[PDB]
RNA sequence: AUCAGAAGAAAAGGUGUUAGUUCAUCUAGACAGCAGGACGGUGGCCAUGGAAGUCGGAAUCCGCUAAGGAGUGUGUAA
RNA sequence: CUUGUGGCAGCCAAGCGCGACGUUGCUCGGCUCUUCCUAUCAUACCGAAGCAGAAUUCGGUAAGCGUUGGACCCACUAAUAGGGAACGUGAGCUGGCCUACUGAUGAAG
């Protein structure tokens, strides 16, 4: 049912008005997504379900030379109803696994800081269970026996640095939306660039 | 149905085993076993333990112990020892601990309805009679495995012999211009 | 040491290394290890194992629904024990549903015998008058001699 | 079912061989030899890939496929780059003395919660025992084979226990850190 | 040894009932005598026939018509016990048609110990469809790339002897 | 089957096994796995030293979506 | 055969008029002895329990070894466990021929 709910919008957002945008989420949380939301439906449910409902032929396709367009068609991408603001302005965001760091970040050893050094609350006793890394939660203080480097330039962010980074400042990430071509009723010109 | 004959027991069955043997004792023919440590039980090791400890709780008996006295003790319960007919058949079957020389040297037949592999289904649990009465009171695990180590040495050298001579008849078979003929009668 | 000596002693030095995971641990193969249980054991700790089994197993079916010449048998007032003698009855009124200790004003009539009748036996299914002005006759609905009260409805 | 295959791709190593149930597996870091005959299984090496067969075979046998599976691939990895498991020692009061004997092969520790007992562990062969200098504490249990190198931390765990004490009150002991290969 | 029997058969005409139907089953006897037996006994529990008033016109068997050509048969059985009702639906892939049947008694009487009287058979009917077909066994035994060491290695050549006690050498069986 | 097998307890329990029956999804990617998100009114209102979903008392509402339960536990005085 | 779960009356009540678990309702007798059982009093080893430690409680394996002196008591001790031998041992005990077993010789391949 839910499935069906999904086609059916995503339907009516290709017979939106204008804009023929193709953006619908990414790494960013859901408030990132609401704020972008804000300026403006962006939905997509299951991803190429929309693509599948509209057809891969241009008879079963609402849109002109949708065949084609299909295989392009991938990811978190939707329609609503701007081309400066997906341009320019990219807010960023915590970075996740599967991507490589810009540089190597490392934890320095002793008495950690949640700021790395910008304040370093010794309150999260949890996160000393929590953290796995070689620290010894000493006199109600969580100590490093030494340093441990969370990541390292050109590596893919592993899932120990994955959760470092989400408790830590590193926003090594920046959204970016997919705008090639336009699907307008008249021009129904979908440009690849 | 030679009037001596001497059955491997290594990989055989204690019951289906001695239920073959015990029938032959009857019959007359004169049956010594070799290799009872090697015997095997259908069951695993430490069930077969158990009902052998109910063996030597019931007591007033003699709790025999030896591989070769446990299977002495399986054939006697196929007999009727009470009578002299099978009081005479008792002693005819020698069971030893692997084998002392007088039979090292005689060829030793297997029995085809009694082997582990033709009677157990594959990866069904078995014990070892050797080994579980060595957990019993046995105390001559160790020693019949090195003398067993050592006549496996000299049996194995007396093959090579054997087998570099079987091969020099074996090279000289085919100089027999006879050969044809034997062709023609299959033989 | 006072008041909650072992909270702080976790708060200033830390919990032990391994215990999250070992109750983890423990956590996980409990299920392997319920069912151990059923298969090996033997006798009354087996069987109080049974119904507490279903006893939890059912209550969660309904959670996620939802998601010499004497008397042998007591009497009121042969040999009638005093201990046998009974003058107190737990009668349960039907309409109103409410058991109540009423004293045992006298007895109508025991089906049992009419000497039975004659002796006022408390047997079960016998008829006996009591008091209702704290709220008449009642018939016994179980067998004092077994349960050990005189349990009657109204 | 009648059939249930599974399929290995052979590491670097040397040699993998499945002479006669036993698997004297020979990598670069060196040769290893473990028996094969628990379980009545077809093992084919072939070109890269070994094949692990059951053939009308029951679930508890069945099981023992992944089982070998994962057994085969222990010491696959051991022998090509080695497998290194850090030991990491807590104390609460008394400290630990350890010592290493025979290039570590024997492991003795001293003063354990005030106990005047020279536990000594002659580890398990395939395994020795080293000491890290760069970080206090760190004891380096380096080997060929999980299995081994496992119960040998599990044996040094339970003989460092605490009798008739509150766990929760007494922290000193020697617990296992993390795996991960030599290299 | 059972036989395909099909037995048709109505009751005895009278002046109330002057032209009987003719009933007819396709059900499996050792002999003659047993179909009649199982054909009274199927039909009066149902049907309400009286034996003394019932006349059987023919029984004939029926020899499996491709006997050679390998089938998948479907078998929907009652089965009879404490309870007494069980629809249930076996399937066994065979060549003759009374060979499934025996096979089904072999493994009713073996997974379930079933007895011939308790059991009634509702109907036998041939899977041309792998599609049709719904067990695993019988889905991977359709598969086009069969292939199988023969199972009980031990059960070939066995030991090929007439009395063979105490045999000279051990047997390879391999 | 670590005391198998060759009507009394009897109602049921079993991550023991082999058959089945009735429902479910599934190359619109089934289950599991890891990879990430798992939001914002709002720390809803009483309740209290301290209760932010997770001591507790009635609902437990809403915007966003494919989805964030006035929250399933862990956890903290919070 | 017997062992550790009171009865009655209702509300439910998976299900098959009953209806399980829940829920309401107040209410002849004893000394010695021989062994044997574990349903363990202590001792051995474990688990859990607000287990700081000492000391304590419950539970698990455990019958190998013990489980008193004096008229319900009063002290030691580690404890002073429960039983059975169906008329415990009244043909060991009291009151209101042969076969066993232990020993001693013994002809004989």
């Amino acid at each position: 049912e839910g499935k069906a709910a999904l086609f059916s919008g995503v339907q009516q957002s290709l017979d939106s008005f204008d804009y023929m945008w193709i953006f619908d989420v990414t790494n960013m949380r859901n408030t990132y997504l609401k704020r972008i939301r804000d300026d403006w439906r962006i939905f997509m449910g299951k991803t190429k379900v929309m693509a599948k409902a509209l057809g891969h032929t241009p008879e079963e396709e609402h849109a002109e030379n949708v065949s084609k367009l299909t295989k392009l068609l991938h990811g978190a991408v939707g329609l609503l109803f701007v081309i400066g603001y997906f341009e320019s302005f990219v807010q960023n965001d915590f970075a996740r696994a599967g991507a490589v760091a810009p540089f190597t970040h490392v934890i320095p050893a002793g008495p950690v800081y949640s700021r790395a050094g910008q304040i370093l609350t010794h309150t999260l006793e949890p996160q000393v269970r929590q953290l796995g890394m070689p620290t010894v939660l000493k006199n109600g203080v969580v100590t490093l026996l030494a340093d441990f480097p969370l990541c390292t330039e050109g590596q893919q962010l592993d899932s120990r640095q994955t959760r470092l980074l989400k408790l830590f400042g590193i926003t090594a990430a920046e959204f970016k939306v997919g705008l090639l071509g336009y699907y307008s009723k008249k021009g129904a010109s979908v440009e690849f660039l | 149905f030679q009037k001596v004959v001497v059955i491997d027991a290594k990989g055989h069955l204690l019951g289906r085993l001695a239920s073959v043997v015990a029938k032959q004792l009857l019959g007359g023919q004169k049956v010594v076993v070799v290799r009872c440590e090697e015997l095997n039980i259908s069951g695993h090791f430490f069930r077969n333990k158990l009902k052998y400890l109910a063996y030597l709780r019931k007591a007033c008996a003699f709790h025999f112990r030896a591989p070769s006295r446990i299977f002495q003790k399986a054939v006697r319960g196929m007999l009727p020892h009470k009578t002299a007919r099978g009081q005479a058949a008792l002693e005819h079957l020698q069971a030893v601990e692997g084998i002392p020389p007088p039979f090292d040297k005689q060829k030793r037949v297997v029995v085809p309805a009694a082997l582990r592999v033709l009677r157990l289904k594959p990866g069904r649990k078995y014990c070892t009679v050797g080994r579980l009465s060595s957990e019993v009171g046995w105390k001559y695990n160790d020693i019949v495995a090195k003398l067993e180590e050592r006549r496996k040495v000299k049996s194995a050298a007396f093959y090579q012999a054997k087998l570099a001579k079987q091969k020099k008849i074996a090279s000289a078979k085919e100089a027999s211009p006879v050969n044809q003929k034997l062709s023609q009668f299959g033989y | 040491p006072q008041n909650e000596y072992i909270e702080e002693s976790i708060r200033k030095h830390g919990r032990r290394f391994d215990h999250e995971e070992r109750k983890r641990k423990k956590a996980a193969r409990e299920a392997h290890d319920a069912s151990l249980y059923a298969q090996k054991t033997r006798g009354i700790k087996a069987k109080l194992y049974q119904e507490k089994r279903r006893k939890e197993k059912i209550q969660m079916k309904k959670t996620i629904k939802q998601h010499k010449r004497m008397i042998t048998k007591a009497t009121f007032v042969f040999i009638r024990p005093m201990a046998l003698r009974q003058k107190k009855a737990n009668v349960t009124h039907k309409e109103l549903g409410v058991t109540m200790q009423l004293p045992i004003i006298g007895v109508k009539k025991n089906p049992q015998s009419p000497t039975y009748t004659q002796l006022g036996v408390l047997t079960k299914g016998t008829v006996i008058e009591v008091n209702v002005s704290e709220l008449k006759y009642a018939q016994i609905t179980n067998n004092p001699e077994l349960d050990g009260c005189v349990n009657a409805l109204l | 079912d009648i059939y249930k295959d599974e399929t290995l791709t052979i590491p670097k190593g040397v040699t993998v061989d499945i002479k006669a149930r036993n698997v004297t597996v020979t990598g670069p870091r060196g040769t290893l030899k473990q028996n094969l005959r628990h379980v009545d299984i077809e093992m084919k090496k072939q070109g890269n890939t070994i094949k692990f067969i059951v053939w009308h075979g029951s679930r508890k046998h069945n099981a023992c496929i992944r089982s070998v599976y994962s057994i085969i691939n222990n010491m696959i990895i051991g022998v090509t780059q080695g497998f290194r498991y850090k030991m990491r020692l807590v104390y609460a009061h008394f400290p630990i003395n350890i010592n290493l004997t025979e290039n570590g092969t024997v492991v003795e520790i001293r003063n354990f919660l005030g106990e005047r007992i020279t536990r000594v562990i002659k580890c398990l062969p395939g395994v020795t025992v080293s000491i890290s200098s760069a970080v206090k504490d760190e004891i380096i249990l380096e080997g060929n084979s999980l299995e081994n190198v496992s119960q040998s931390a599990a044996n040094i765990k339970q003989i460092c226990n605490v009798r008739n004490k509150d766990i929760r009150k007494f922290l000193d002991g020697i617990y296992v850190s993390e795996r991960g290969n030599i290299e | 040894a059972l036989k395909e029997y099909q037995v048709v058969g109505r009751k005895v005409p009278t002046e109330h009932e002057p032209v009987p139907k003719l009933f007819r089953m396709r059900l499996f006897a050792p002999n003659e005598s047993v179909a009649k037996s199982r054909y009274w006994y199927f039909l009066k529990m149902i049907n309400k026939v009286k034996k003394a008033t019932g006349e059987i016109v023919a029984i004939n068997e029926i020899s499996e018509p491709k006997p050679l050509k390998a089938k998948v048969f479907g078998i929907w059985i009652r089965y009879d016990s404490r309870s007494g009702t069980h629809n249930m639906y076996k399937e066994f892939r065979d060549t003759t048609r009374v060979g499934a049947v025996e096979a089904m008694y072999a493994d009713m009487a073996a997974r379930h110990r079933a007895r011939f009287r308790s059991i009634r058979i509702l109907k036998v009917v041939e899977v041309e469809k792998k599609e049709d077909v719904r067990r695993n066994y019988v889905k991977q035994l359709l598969n086009p790339h069969l292939k199988f060491p023969l199972p009980h290695r031990r059960t070939g050549v066995v030991g090929l002897a007439g009395k063979k006690v105490f045999a000279p050498h051990r047997p390879s069986t391999f």
